[PDB]
RNA sequence: AAACUUUCAACAACGGAUCUCUUGGUUCUGGCAUCGAUGAAGAACGCAGCGAAAUGCGAUAAGUAAUGUGAAUUGCAGAAUUCCGUGAAUCAUCGAAUCUUUGAACGCACAUUGCGCCCGCCGGUAUUCCGGCGGGCAUGCCUGUUCGAGCGUCAU
RNA sequence: ACGAGAUUCCCACUGUCCCUAUCUACUAUCUAGCGAAACCACAGCCAAGGGAACGGGCUUGGCAAAAUCAGCGGGGAAAGAAGACCCUGUUGAGCUUGACUCUAGUUUGACAUUGUGAAAAGA
RNA sequence: AUGGCCAGAAAGUGGUGUUGACGCAAUGUGAUUUCUGCCCAGUGCUCUGAAUGUCAAAGUGAAGAAAUUCAACCAAGCGCG
RNA sequence: CCCACCCAUACCCCGCCCUCAGGGUAGAAACGAUGCCCUGAGGAGUAGGCGGCCGUGGAGGUCAGUGACGAAGCCUAGGGCGUGAGCCCGGGUCGAACGGCCUCUAGUGCAGAUCUUGGUGGUAGUAGCAAAUACUUCAAUGAGAACUUGAAGGACCGAAGUG
RNA sequence: GACUAAUCGAACCAUCUAGUAGCUGGUUACCGCCGAAGUUUCCCUCAGGAUAGCAGUGUCGACCUUCAGUUUUAUGAGGUAAAGCGAAUGAACUUUAAAUAUGUAAGAAGCCCUUGUUACUUAACUGAACGUGGGCAUUCGAAUGUAUCGACACUAGUGGGCCAUUUUUGGUAAGCAGAACUGGCGAUGCGGGAUGAACCGAA
RNA sequence: CGGGACCGAGGACCGCGCUCUGCAAGGAUGCUGGCGUAAUGGUCACCAGCGACCCGUCUUGAAACACGGACCAAGGAGUCAAGGUUUUGCGCGAGUGUUUGGGUGUAAAACCCGCACGCGUAAUGAAAGUGAACGUAGGUGAGAGCUUCGGCGCAUCAUCGACCGAUCCUGAUGUAUUCGGAUGGAUUUGAGUAGGAGCGUUAAGCCUUGGACCCGAAAGAUGGUGAACUAUGCUUGGAUAGGGU
RNA sequence: CCUAGUAACGGCGAGUGAAGCGGCAACAGCUCAAAUUUGAAAGCUGGCUUCGGCCCGCGUUGUAAUUUGGAGAGGAUGCUUUGGGCGAGGCUCCUUCUGAGUUCCCUGGAACGGGACGCCACAGAGGGUGAGAGCCCCGUAUAGUUGGAAGCCAAGCCUGUGUAAAGCUCCUUCGACGAGUCGAGUAGUUUGGGAAUGCUGCUCAAAAUGGGAGGUAAAUUUCUUCUAAAGCUAAAUACCGGCCAGAGACCGAUAGCGCACAAGUAGAGUGAUCGAAAGAUGAAAAGCACUUUGAAAAGAGGGUUAAAUAGCACGUGAAAUUGUUGAAAGGGAAGCGCUUGUGACCAGACUUGCGCCCGGCGGAUCAUCCGGUGUUCUCACCGGUGCACUCCGCCGGGCUCAGGCCAG
């Protein structure tokens, strides 16, 4: 608004390569940590395995259906086996994963 | 960063003319539908998937059917631009999975169609008859026979009895060992051809 | 003391600010597609009982016909209207008409109301003279018709 | 020879001067009528002091009496003087030259337009 | 004169030109009288006189699997004389 | 060398204004708590920075707002309030609209720009109305006659003319 | 360099165009609270730049720690005056010791001791540094003052100006020209110097 | 113990006290007179004593010079847009943003809808690529607040460590015997991780680009109009006493 | 919209800058050349028609049918498909018509203002009418309702049926597909494509699983995508021109377009061009009869009007500047600040209130109790009860206090 203005107030006082037609969709690959990854499952579902009320069920998760295409390790999961399938996946995601009790798959 | 060194104000455009622009569309799709009754507005599209790696996860709408598609529905390709189906010669199918959801796409709004006779008084054998003529219909295509499952069902259930054992060595292994032969794929095959030059001179 | 100069006040002057008004601009939005050789846009000259302009119109000239409304127009003058009606009006609508000299402008020209040509009609004693009236006479190109030219190719 | 070209001198001649005076007409003047403009911060007597070499206004003095007319050219005003001259420019423009980059014109070569035959020399 | 001097964006374009050396075009000086200090050869003027010394494009040859690279040849002008 | 005396916006005491700082204020008889009560210190200002308020055109809400028994505007040696920008009233004129409060909005505040447009002074009843030889008498007309007319005179152009 | 419609070292008309100027002029109510500055350091200069320093609004952190254009104490520079040489020796003599301002230091955030290592150093486990542990709160170890804290963010002007006292360096026939500190002015009114940028008193 | 001047802030009581029936003790009362209106007070004009340069701009350090100002009314100059940045307010929060579009409507309003997308949630490297826990997300010294009074210790700061990417060195088990890159070190590096903080919007300051606070050049360019003046030429016309030699 | 100020381009850097995907709006597909109809040019312009056709011709150096790459041509095979004519009804466009006060009172020149009593409302948008009007008038809202014309859509209903055309399925075979064009070199220009862009000129100049493209030059071997050098086609998109219409937190006659007016006019310039100023009496002209003075313009009486303090100089009527009247000052400037005085002219303040003691009046909304009601649940109001030593006003006195200004 011009009525709060100072002007106002002052009335009367005055490297590397080159990349020739880049692509990014062949570069498009989000990711994801595994701190966020049983965020990935609905609440609901994700309070019953985190109790404890499924003892003989192991939840599949699909990151390519939620956007990601790579699962990186930062942070630490529980003692719950989770199937993850995924494009790419970190040396030490997967470690913690088989440490978990879970697989890794890869898909396309 | 601005970009205001050519003459700008000349090319400015503004939208004040947006609800009115609604208005205009909003009518001129009352009077299509008015038009095409008892017909859908718009016609009935394929399931495709989108192309490169960033958007194959994705499935939409497509142009049209291919002649293959139609062809295994039965639906000749002179009939079905008269009977709401788009078609698309570019298109081909390079896999069956696709070919087969179209097929069936085909399948069920055949047999959801309603043919009136060309002829009220001469009804054919190709023909909806009068007494199965009336029924609850749709006018949108788009809205009745839209894309139900775009992505893939990001969580399934298995049970630990059937959790796979994974790739040997690991999947993080297994990805550069795969980059490892998609790079060194040249240099086995010549020094492969090498040693079958040797050993053919050395026999 | 007056006059004079200046100041203050009232009233009167000068001038057109302020206030209020707005058949006008400015901006946005919605709808529509319609100029011209069947002569446009523009220009000039004329037309009302009494107009110079603006507006309207073209020698049928502030206009004609047709449809509709239904009693005016107005500054003056003069006439209304059988009012129980083919009917006032500077009325509206508008399908029929008129539409001067020009202008892409078209017989040749135009700084000329200059000079022609072709075919009819009429009038004056008129086979010959004179006058008037009407219809025509540009260029490029297309299709077709008809009349032609050339040892260019042939038949005979 | 010719010259509205520049210069020195001689005779004649005379108000150029000694040295000014006088006359005429039209103005200026006064009246009737008619009637501007330039310019104008405010105004207008001086002397001494007012550091920045400047006072009209300040300080200290001289002084100082309405309203006016004809003249005058000291001062203030007054010069299309916001001129001229000097200085500065990321200055503009005209002009010159083996300044730079270009170019009209001119000149030379090649390709095409460009065909039919000979005679020699090569490959 | 298949020329000179010009003009035009170009033209089956125009001028000089209805012209032809007692002519046309461009310079310098500027009536008449007087009048050409002495001698050259550095800049310049012009000589198709021999050279390939510089030497563009096109063309020719060699190597390479090719892109390409390397060689001679090389008009006018410059250079030399 | 000595005594008294004069006075600055300096120093002392008192009042008031503002700013800053430090306290108080709910089993609320309790307050524009954005208030009120107590105490202390300080007060110049260019460039510059910040805060609060006044005013103008228009918009929403509100004041069951004002008004032909007179809105707006204008004049006023007539008053009241505010440090101030301003606000309010009385009197006269006048004729159709306008205002207060809280938000919203801007083409919003002038002494200058050799500013723009319009209007008006002093100068000033002043400069001036002085080239082309020149006018005069009677009568008529008319409200009014140097510059209208008729007659009577006097002159000028002077035939490359004032024809 | 004349003329080409009062226009000519390149006419007039419209448009691009509201062309550009670093140069000139102007830039609109009030009150309140603060409030400045002129080589500090670096860069090739003038037709140059940044930058230090000085300011205002906001905040935040325990506005915690205290610091200070001052004096004193110890110790430097200035041993320079001075007293004596019945002290020695002879400004350069000294037992002692100036005025003027000036550097450094004056605590628990400190002081040492011990332990080892050293890649420092030393003849050297020797000093010192690095750490380790311990002892020291009995007075926290001069005066005076202390609404004086610190860190961010954002914003602004000025950043090789004038005058003067003192110190110091050079000079001129005489004038004077450089630096360093400080004060005043540019921004400032008041009383007195009759008057006034630089004087006195006082803001 | 006298003589005089100026002032009276506050508004029940509370307190310090004293000379204690009361008081000069945390701020003036008591008595009396005239008048009750222009008498006091105020405004305007004028005289008188004292005081007092004409404003704005420019310049430098400042004056002076210089520039603008005859007078009055109305008009008249830091605006808008886009993009950043810091701060304030608001909503939601590891998410956030309905308004390109669709639905709807009392129709340019309001209300409703979701796919994609932007920003953020992960960085580093020229790239290929790889990609963030040894530990109650670590140790030490501070640190508001809390405490069961032993300590626990937010934000933040200093310091020592740990992890991820990049650079250099070594090269393990294995093996398409030529691939693979574990393990261990050494440097700087990155607003990297180490118990997310952003997204949208409002308001203000500042910066960048646009005519960019307003007025002002000599200029440059594009397309047109003039030889009625004047210059030269062509065609066709016209004109110029009397003397001397 | 996003991609994205990104890939990329750029002296001495100022700067420049797309595209694929993705979401949405809107969607619609096709026609030739290259084939022999060859058992029949089956095609077409024009002229004359008796409206049956007949002629002059075009054309075989190719007009019809068929085919267009998605294919098709030829076969096989067995089923499907078709042409006309009515048409209820609906929509678009001009037309007839629509509710309610001029009721009473006051002010006013005039109610459309104020007060009262009503009414209409799917209409309280707007305008006019002598001042702010839902009901005075035009219109406004909604369903409809008259009359007319021309189109389009359309539920259905009558009839011919297969001479011919058309679709589907399968296949040995065949399967023509655009040349100075593509491409290459060079030059200019252009682009983010100054290593990967497009266009044009000159030179060279193709091919048959060939050719183009696959953004770093080349050779070899592959792969993936289309099929150039012929052509047509609605929609979503643009719009300072034209016509019609509706609006606005815009401007209110120096503003807003140059122009609200006989404005692109008057006027200027040889010309190209340049280019203004200028709105408002009053509700109604009721625009001043008549007399008088002047040659007249006009003036004075007298009129109109609600008002001439509205007189075609015309609403309101500021300032600069001027005249008259009144007051004042003035010995070479005025103007301004502080403080008295003089003269002129003014705003306030005050006029008495409160509380007692008596006397005289005029009334019982005194205290208590009862019932009802409401509340804050213990406080009130209402109805009865007071019978005048109690309450409430009034009128005369007396008393105390507080009251204005200047002073001792």
């Amino acid at each position: 608004p011009t009525r709060f203005s100072k002007t106002r107030k002052h009335r009367g006082h005055v490297v590397g390569m080159r990349h020739f037609h880049l692509l990014r969709n062949h570069y498009w690959r989000p990711s994801i940590n595994i701190d966020k990854l049983w965020s990935l499952v609905p609440s609901d579902v994700r309070e019953q395995y985190l109790s404890g009320q499924k003892k003989d069920t192991a939840p599949v998760i699909d990151l390519l259906s939620h956007g990601y295409a790579k699962l990186l390790g930062k942070g630490r999961l529980p003692e719950i086996p989770v199937v993850v399938r995924a494009r790419y996946v970190s040396a030490e995601a997967e470690r913690k994963v088989k440490e978990a009790g879970g697989v890794v798959e890869l898909v396309a | 960063n601005n970009h205001f060194r050519k003459h700008w104000q000349r090319r400015v455009r503004c939208h004040f003319d947006q609800p009115g622009k609604k208005v205009t569309r909003r009518l001129a799709r009352r009077a299509k539908a008015a038009a095409l009754a008892p017909r859908p507005v718009d016609k009935l599209r394929p399931i495709v998937r989108c192309p490169t790696v960033k958007y194959n996860r994705r499935t939409r709408l497509g142009r049209g059917f291919t002649l293959e598609e139609l062809k295994a529905a039965g639906i000749p390709r002179l009939l079905a631009p008269t009977i709401g189906i788009a078609v698309d010669h570019r298109r081909k199918n390079l896999s069956e999975e696709s070919l087969a959801a179209n097929v069936q796409r085909l399948k069920d709004y055949k047999a959801r169609l309603i043919l009136f006779p060309r002829k009220s008084n001469k009804p054919k054998k190709a023909d909806t008859p009068k007494d199965q003529q009336t029924a609850e219909t749709t006018t949108s295509l788009r809205t009745s026979f839209g894309v139900e499952q775009p992505l893939a069902p990001g969580f399934t259930e298995i049970s630990k009895s059937e959790i796979p054992a994974g790739i040997e060595g690991g999947a993080y292994r297994a990805l550069r060992k795969a980059r490892s032969d998609a790079r060194l794929v040249g240099v086995r095959e010549k020094r492969a051809k090498e040693k079958a030059e040797a050993e053919a001179n050395k026999k």
